[PDB]
RNA sequence: AAACUUUCAACAACGGAUCUCUUGGUUCUCGCAUCGAUGAAGAACGCAGCGAAAUGCGAUACGUAAUGUGAAUUGCAGAAUUCCGUGAAUCAUCGAAUCUUUGAACGCACAUUGCGCCCCUUGGUAUUCCAGGGGGCAUGCCUGUUUGAGCGUCAUU
RNA sequence: CUAUCUAGCGAAACCACAGCCAAGGGAACGGGCUUGGCAGAAUCAGCGGGGAAAGAAGACCCUGUUGAGCUUGACUCUAGU
RNA sequence: GCUUGUGACGGCCCGUGAAAAUCCACAGGAAGGAAUAGUUUUCAUGCCAGGUCGUACUGAUAACCGCAGCAGGUCUCCAAG
RNA sequence: CGUGGAGGUCAGUGACGAAGCCUAGACCGUAAGGUCGGGUCGAACGGCCUCUAGUGCAGAUCUUGGUGGUAGUAGCAAAUAUUCAAAUGAGAACUUUGAAGACUGAAGUGGGGAAAGGUUCCACGUCAACAGCAGUUGGACGUGGGUUAGUCGAUCCUAAGAGAUGGGGAAGCUCCGUUUCAAAGGCCUGCAGGCCACCAUCGAAAGGGAAUCCGGUUAAGAUUCCGGAACCUGGAUAUGGAUUCUUCACGGUAACGUAACUGAAUGUGGAGACGUCGGCGCGAGCCCUGGGAGGAGUUAUCUUUUCUUCUUAAC
RNA sequence: GUCGAAUUUGGGUAUAGGGGCGAAAGACUAAUCGAACCAUCUAGUAGCUGGUUCCUGCCGAAGUUUCCCUCAGGAUAGCAG
RNA sequence: AUAUUGGCGAGAGACCGAUAGCGAACAAGUACAGUGAUGGAAAGAUGAAAAGAACUUUGAAAAGAGAGUGAAAAAGUACGUGAAAUUGUUGAAAGGGAAGGGCAUUUGAUCAGACA
RNA sequence: UUGACCUCAAAUCAGGUAGGAGUACCCGCUGAACUUAAGCAUAUCAAUAAGCGGAGGAAAAGAAACCAACCGGGAUUGC
């Protein structure tokens, strides 16, 4: 009754898509992102979930401005050119 | 579902278009080891969850 | 019949049809593609061919 | 080839705006027959020469803005320096160097002396 | 006696052990101090001549400019308007720009590609409507500016 | 309609090695051991005695100086009032 | 006659069976109004525009969830003799 | 005894073949194990004295991987049922066409959709894999095509309800509240006039809700395309008509009536707006049926017969 | 069995873990409920079960005392090297 | 002066060497699962160079047989080496309800070792 | 009437700034239990892990309301 039967009763997503996380992990009727935490301003960490922490840090991304830094630094942030 | 997020038919073409083989001038390509594509999904076996 | 940007709008297209072509638009239907693509059919008015102008164009 | 800046920056902002146009209908007319021929890479030079000038342009106003903001107290935020946000804030050479009467007196008096010890 | 079962060798098969290799990992020591509202990290989408991804970039889209090298790239074709040149390359370097929609995220919202307001400009007879373009509209706090309220309060008409 | 025979397809549980019995003795009920009875390839459909058959590190029982739930004028505290 | 809608009625209730956007009317009497003319745009006619996103297909003994093209489960309209 | 690795040493072995593997061929050692020969293979490796350790497996219902007996066995058995012939193709129990029989029998195995799915829909090519047989076929594989809106929906309204702001609690992420102890603005006429105010916002592809129908069309789309005919909203406006010298209309007893016929703030009222059951009346569609006009079927015999077309949208 | 009411149901909405809901069975709370799921502390501890990798040689036991919230275990003496 | 598994740039090791070492030596926090938090893989090696097998033949074709390259195809994209379980063929041998094993020996098949 | 003052407001006022990320180390706050005790409640694990705030390139601390009782020393931090 509860298993095979019951389980082609889901057809109502509880969970829908973050603008933030871009995960399938926003929740409607409490409107949060159990994974982003949005729309709170703190990103959504914890400790205990390292490998979690590690999913999303950086370096698993692009890096637009933060990549060239190094560079910046390294020149002694340079004005004008040669 | 014949009424849906501009959104969800966004990731609509994005997964169309990432449904399909490998050109295969790459296997020709100097120094490969890309024989085939290994992120192909078919509707029948496996979703997309969105 | 046209490939357009997704920004676009009928007012934009039409605008921008009549400045590159020299064109009295009729009217404009459009459609998103699933190819994530916005094409846009435009009928002219009677005073041209589009026909002529496609070739015109060098597509045919 | 195509285009080169340095012929390009020695023109106007009409001449400019023309070529500019002009590039952009030649590159139209090769997506027309990109798809009547298999394969038509000509459309890469004119893409870049259309990056090419846009820079060009961006420049000529940038400078002129610039000479126009020269030696104001305000510049704009997208024309200041971008070193970095805690160095955009933090002290000046001046305020760093700023000191109270007192320290100066006792710096002039008895600054640290070059001083040996053989004899 | 065949077959069948079983054992042994060869050869062939299943399978990927072993050996050798290694653009990886790990560990240690040194040296340095540089995120972000001047809009980060992260996300989504899209970009190549021929690409799915990885990688890189953002409508200037595997990138633009400047500088250095000084003639490649390469799977195919295309180029070469050159090759004693301000000039090839997915080169390096990088100080100037672009930098989609988002995101602390900042007009308001946000399962919406949702609905408004101010300035300038352009078309339609248009101060009033429609549309396009361009630029703007968060909060708190500070410094100050201007306008202001209070029989709080002073002096005089 | 099955099973049965065929074309094609094509798993699984289980598997110390294995597979005829009696008595004895034995961890006091052996497929093997000792003494006897016996003993002929390859087998087919069923069959449900035995394989102390498989399923499952027993849920009863006892233990553990292992727990949990519940109760209470048990020990000790406590939000509250 | 069936399906359906609809109207007025009747019964029912210790149950009397959403809200707002939105449109209109009325009371009102601010205001402004004619003569060489002046007033009227809820009468008629006349000109222009009307943006954004979704739109295919299945909806099930093969397109959904059940590790699967699972005899399962999943809300609904039409419904002949 | 043996394994990995390090120091030292054999001016150690080696592409004329290193280690590695097989070898019912041999030799040494009680043994741990070592050596040699043959075959294979192709790039590094050993003996000795020392050092060092992630150091020797049959087990742990050990871990990962792989293969076996079971076994070509169990078994592929619900949903009434298939058959003939041609074409195709290498090849047809199963593809197509055609013909027969049969089913679902409209509470359908039909037609349409919401949720969800995401291109599966369609065309061509195509069978290595899947379709637990097959496979010329396919919701497969390969490549392409295809989803057109002023009128449908979303967009708006609010419901249950969530949720900022001022504030307050909280060490704090934050919690409470949404007629809040707030100095919360915008309506017309740079300014003078003047009136009002619990003012966030989100929250229904079934609730409320401005307006469109026809006929045709595609491989695949249509209230979205085409032809034609309408409607609504917004904005512009000008001609007509209407009204006035009693300036802001007349008739009707009245119910009321008209092609129009001023009317600000302000206030009142209405529609939005509404349960369920019963039966009765009315209409639409469908059903039955008559004559007549076409077409088809039966016609040894009978049957003035069986069936079918006779339709008219929105506005 | 019931089939017009305490009916059935979609969609939206509220209630969250010693908490929720409960026409009350300790039932339900995503196949999980006498205290969900995920991660962490955490390799928790375990007087208890299982396992514990090469040779040969030489030697060679104990299951007894005493005390223990001690009786499936320890310490100590003894046996052994 | 001190701290520093993070970030950046270096240099080293009596470390691991593809079931190891970071989970990841490769398009790895990827694929995939789960409503969700979270979970989380496997996967390296042709050759010096593709020289990746022209052409013929059989077949519908895959493929085979040839041929041919290459140092080698006992290197032919299922590709370094290529073990065992396990299986086929060949060969040898035995077999009355197991097999296997110790001592001993026949029989069979095979084998080293002595001298000028 | 005019002009001040005090207080509190407004403004898309001119110009500025804070947010978030990361978080090995650092300053704080809050804050357990398994565990150990052969039981267990104090105690221990632990002034730890988890949770929250906030920085830097180092932080923090630091020039004595000190250590001492010697014949006295003399900021802090670390070995
Ligand atoms: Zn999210």
């Amino acid at each position: 009754g509860k298993g095979t039967p019951s389980f082609g009763k889901r057809h109502n997503k509880s969970h829908t898509l973050c603008n933030r996380c871009g995960r399938r992990s926003f929740h409607v009727q409490k409107k949060t992102c159990s994974s982003c935490g949005y729309p709170a301003a703190k990103t959504r960490s914890y400790n205990w979930g390292a490998k979690a922490k590690r999913r999303h840090t950086t370096g698993t991304g692009r890096m637009r401005y933060l990549k060239h830094v190094s560079r910046r630094f390294k020149n002694g942030f340079q004005t004008g050119s040669a | 579902a014949a009424q849906k997020s501009f959104r969800i038919k966004q990731k609509m073409a994005k997964a169309k278009k990432q449904n399909r083989p490998l050109p295969q001038w790459i296997r020709l390509r100097t120094n490969n080891t890309i024989r085939y594509n290994a992120k192909r999904r078919n509707w029948r076996r496996t979703k997309m969850n969105i | 019949v046209f490939q357009v940007s997704m920004k676009a709008n009928k007012y934009q297209i039409k605008k921008a049809v009549k400045e590159l072509y020299e064109v009295d638009v009729l009217k404009v239907n459009t459609l998103v593609r699933p190819n994530g693509t916005k094409k846009a059919y435009v009928r002219l008015t009677a005073d041209y061919d589009a026909l002529d102008i496609a070739n015109r164009i060098g597509y045919i | 080839a195509g285009v080169k800046a340095y012929e390009l920056r020695t023109k106007s902002k009409e001449q400019l705006a023309s070529q500019l146009v002009d590039l952009k209908k030649e590159l139209a007319e090769l997506k027309v027959q990109k798809l009547s021929r298999p394969s038509l890479p000509k459309i890469k030079t004119v893409r870049k020469s259309i990056a090419c000038v846009l820079t060009v342009i961006n420049e000529q106003q940038r400078e002129a803005v610039r000479q126009l903001y020269k030696g104001k107290k305000y510049q704009p935020k997208d024309l200041r320096a971008k070193k970095t946000r805690a160095l955009r804030r933090a002290l000046t050479k001046f305020e760093a160097s700023q000191v109270t009467e007192k320290q100066r007196k006792k710096q002039i008096a008895f600054p640290q002396r070059k001083y040996a010890i053989k004899a």
